[PDB]
RNA sequence: GUAGUUUGUACAGUUUGAGGGUCUAUGAUACCACCAGGAGAUAACUGUACAGGCCAC
């Protein structure tokens, strides 16, 4: 008995414990770990659960916790020295008041430049540059408030083109794809960096109750220079990266204020409201600042709330800068609690919906969202907790020269480059330069050099997928003599001013031998459907074809443009389509008729198409992938953009065809970007996803006619994946060098 | 092989400098009576690393003679398979024996018990009576 | 609220990597000397726990 409590002790010197119940969903399992949070079975398991890898970088982070926790406490020597490091960390290069004077200067001048453009802009300093909660190096926050009778992405291409101008603000980036869309540059008379952003008046409200603490209480200029120091000494601060921003750190650092006890700010709302409930908060919406000493709040009576405490109190900055890494390396749950500052009690993150496996903060003038949704990936998450380890490891271990401290690189980074999750694909285990769904990085594997040979059986291979396809003069002849039959036959039956014309799968560009017979309906004296009843005259027609007993499969479909009824020929066999006066699928469909009808080439390489998307289980939409009419439209965008233009705009009004297909997978693979730019006709321009605001869908496969959805906003980011490698299998299954079985060269592909 | 042949037990062998003598009851496949001496080296035992027998086991060999005596030019266990070494290569942490690993061993966790005085108090290197 | 096409980290088993005092040669009658308390170091596949990513209902 004894034997299984002794052999017990072994796991439990390492996080295991047996639990007393079962889980809802873990039912089976007997026993837990703490650091790696995962049921565990039996013992046996158990110790098949410690050889665990991430059981063992969790006994590190735990070792590693546990051996920073018991540092001494500062002596008055020590805290002296740290008094003199974070001052001079804040006075040298730090932001003080002169180079906050500074940095409302160069707000000043960007406003100059801006309004000489852009006159009716105003621009407006804020964030963590004008806080006095910056750092040397920051990223100066400028909000646009602007009359809103322009394009919010129009305004801001035509800022990053100012600055992109500018010879001042250099370094200038088009970073909008993050959660707020904004322009950076860097100015260089204090050469630190800079960005435009627009309409986050949220973010400005919070910058005055920042800037408002900050007139009231002195360790709050020193305290984030201190902080914001640590973290861009850690890699931490890039939100792009999967960490947390700078503004939020800033918050972060004003929650410990608020929470460090005693406190040094009052909060924001308290007892003081008489009537106040802590659950109802986010209905409690506060306004602008007043006399900088307090915060206004109205509900649709209204009030002031106080942003000071009437002693500032005096403790030294060293002290407040150790007791700031113990905070938020020791004490703070950084998961288990959103950073709430609108009351002093502690916030969960159901109580604000939000999910709970990472650092959740809140803006105080937009509650409903978390800004600390950047952090995503665990890993990055435990290199944030190691990289807080080092912090506290160093700055609370005496040095030796005298005491005396400097936020050296080596200290806190310890050698190892920080863990930045892959800014693209947002995938933990590889890094920015090694995401695989990224489309421009594929360059790895340049061709082999191309043989004629090679050329020759690429180009029957696409060929073929024509010619195999390509419907014969015979079916033009009965599909015409079933086409005038159909128009006698409604005549003396329905309405003799029922006129026929052919369109579609028989006259699209893109139907085969046995396609469909799609025909549109004219009357006389009708030049729209509109004067018309559409269910009516589909409907007597249904009826009408099912009297016939020459034609079959009669079924009328309400789904398109306008209604139509599908039916077959029974002499013949052959399906067809009738189509009232087609609102706009017919006109689309007209357009991609006249695009086939310029260059056949469109139709040789949209049925080469469609056959290799055949082979690479992405056929059609009919099986969740692109539609073979996407297909023709990624065709003819490539076309477009395959420069001399292949095709034209018409909505704006020599390569060979094996060549013209494996430079369709080139283009698809690498040339373009997907979640960057939009497949669409309409404009000659790279139409970029930021104008279109399909950045939060995959793909922006754009019909240049149907505006409303996006086709790839109806495909899914793994669907891209998917033909992503088929795109990518095309440059080198369909792109090397390789000699089959004559016929067998497509099937080999 | 070579056609002088032979089978036996062996008669010594040492681990640290890595030769002895078998003791041949087999002559080129032929039995013997009685049985002679026959000279091993570590380099016979047709072996990966450091190769070693031990005294007493099973060996089959082919041999030559040379001016010092009988020399076994290529010897191997019975069937081919690996010698053992003189034994007066780690225990399995849940049980204490070479039968099994840890990640093969299946009873279930043993406490810990010294192996020298058999008792679950104290670790084998904190004996007392070591 | 739920399915769909998918990344990491682990998961149990299988197949390969050190066999886990590994390592170390000194060719004719002797070596094995002198412990840690530690549940075993990768590559591949299968099944998968969990969050992240996506499209539709
Ligand atoms: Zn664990
Ligand atoms: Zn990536
Ligand atoms: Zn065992
Ligand atoms: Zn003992």
């Amino acid at each position: 008995r004894l034997g299984l409590k002794q052999a017990e002790e072994r796991l439990e010197r390492d996080h295991i414990f047996r639990l007393e119940k079962r889980s809802p969903e873990y039912t089976n399992c007997r026993y837990l770990c703490k650091l790696c949070l995962i049921h565990i079975e039996n013992i046996q398991g158990a110790h098949k659960h410690i050889k665990e890898k991430r059981h063992k970088k969790n006994i590190l982070e735990k070792q590693e916790e546990s051996e920073l926790r018991s540092l001494p406490p500062p002596s008055p020597a020590h805290l002296a020295a740290l008094s003199v490091a974070v001052i001079e960390l804040a006075k040298e290069h730090g932001i003080t008041d002169d180079d906050l004077r500074v940095r409302q200067e160069i707000v000043e001048e960007m406003s100059k430049v801006i309004t000489t453009f852009l006159p009716e802009c105003s621009l407006r300093l804020y964030g963590s540059s004008l806080t006095r909660f910056a750092l040397k190096s920051s990223d100066v926050n400028i909000d646009i408030k602007f009359p809103p009778k322009m394009n919010h992405p129009d305004l801001l291409i035509k800022v990053l083109g100012i600055l992109k101008k500018n010879v001042l603000y250099v370094d200038v980036e088009s970073d909008f794809h993050a959660k707020v869309p904004v322009v950076v540059c860097r100015d260089r008379k204090s050469g630190l960096l800079c960005r435009v952003s627009a309409g986050n008046d949220m973010a400005c409200l919070t910058t005055d109750l920042l800037t408002a603490l900050g007139k009231i209480e002195p360790v709050f200029i020193p305290l984030v220079l201190a902080f914001r120091y640590w973290a861009k000494l850690c890699y931490i601060d890039s939100q792009t990266d999967g960490g947390i921003p700078s503004y939020c750190f800033a918050l972060m650092v004003m929650f410990f204020l608020q929470q460090r006890k005693p406190p040094l700010l009052p909060c924001l709302l308290g007892s003081w409201i008489e009537g106040f409930d802590p659950k109802r908060m986010d209905d409690f919406q506060l306004k602008g600042i007043v006399e900088e000493k307090f915060v206004k709040w109205e509900c649709n009576k209204h009030g002031k709330s106080p942003l000071a405490l009437e002693t500032p109190n005096r403790v030294s900055l060293g002290q407040l800068w150790l007791e700031l890494l113990k905070f938020y390396t020791l004490d703070f749950a950084l998961e288990e609690y959103v950073i709430c500052v609108r009351i002093q009690d502690i916030l969960t993150r159901e109580n604000k919906n939000w999910p709970k496996r990472r650092i959740a903060i809140e803006d105080p003038f937009s509650v409903k969202r978390n800004v600390a949704r950047s952090l995503n990936s665990q890993l990055v998450y435990e290199y944030v907790v190691e990289r807080f380890r080092a912090a506290y490891r160093y700055f609370a271990c005496p040095q030796t020269k005298e005491l005396y401290y400097v936020f050296d690189k080596f200290i806190l980074t310890s050698g190892k480059p920080p863990t930045i999750v892959c800014s693209i694909c947002k995938k933990d285990g590889h890094s920015k330069n090694d995401c695989p769904e990224d489309f421009r990085k594929i360059d790895l594997k340049p061709l082999p050099p191309m043989t004629n040979r090679f050329r020759e059986i690429l180009d029957l291979v696409c060929k073929r997928c024509f010619d195999e396809l390509s419907p014969p003069c015979s079916e033009q002849h009965n599909r015409e003599q079933i086409l005038i039959g159909l128009e006698k036959f409604i005549q003396k039956e329905y309405d003799e001013k029922a006129r026929l014309c052919l369109f579609g799968s028989s006259k699209n560009g893109f139907g085969f031998r046995d396609s469909d017979l799609d025909i549109c309906m004219t009357l006389e004296g009708h030049e729209n459907a509109e004067k018309l009843n559409c269910k009516e005259i589909i409907e007597n027609l249904a009826k009408i074809l099912k009297r016939h007993p020459g034609l079959r499969n009669i079924l009328p479909i309400t789904t398109a443009k306008v209604p139509i009824v599908k039916f077959e020929h029974r002499r013949s066999g052959l399906e067809g389509d009738i189509s009232l006066y087609n609102t706009l699928a017919q006109h689309n469909t007209r357009m991609l008729a006249t695009y086939a009808a310029i260059d056949p080439r469109v139709q040789y390489l949209g049925y080469t198409m469609k056959v290799f998307a055949k082979r690479c289980d992405i056929g059609d939409a009919s099986r969740g992938s692109l539609s073979s009419y996407a297909y023709i439209l990624m065709v003819l965008y490539f076309l477009q953009q395959r420069k001399p233009p292949v095709i034209p705009v018409l909505q704006e009004i020599t390569e060979s065809l094996g060549e013209l297909w494996l430079g369709l997978l080139r283009f698809y693979t690498e040339e373009f970007d997907f979640k960057e730019y939009v497949i669409s006709i309409r404009q000659k321009k790279l139409l970029t996803t930021f104008e279109k605001q399909w950045t939060s869908k995959c793909i922006a496969i754009e019909d240049p006619f149907d505006l409303n959805h996006n086709l790839g906003a109806g495909v899914s980011r793994k669907m891209t994946n998917f033909i992503m490698k088929a795109f990518i299998n095309g440059r080198k299954l369909f792109g090397t060098p390789f000699y089959p079985l004559i016929g067998r060269e497509a099937e080999y592909f | 092989p070579q056609l002088l042949h032979g089978a036996g037990i062996c008669k010594w062998f040492n681990v640290r400098m890595g030769f002895g003598f078998l003791s041949m009851t087999a002559r080129a496949g032929v039995a013997l009576d009685p049985p002679v001496d026959v000279f091993v080296h570590q380099s016979k035992l047709h072996m990966e690393g450091f190769r070693s027998l031990k005294e007493g086991e099973a060996v089959e060999f082919t041999f030559k003679k040379s001016a010092k005596g009988l020399e076994s030019i290529r010897v191997t266990g019975p069937g081919g398979v690996f010698c053992i070494g003189s034994e007066r290569g780690d225990r399995c942490y849940n049980c204490g024996g070479l039968d099994h690993h840890a990640k093969e061993c299946k009873l279930p966790p043993q406490p810990k018990k010294c192996h020298f005085c058999q008792s679950i108090s104290h670790m084998v290197a904190s004996c007392p009576l070591k």
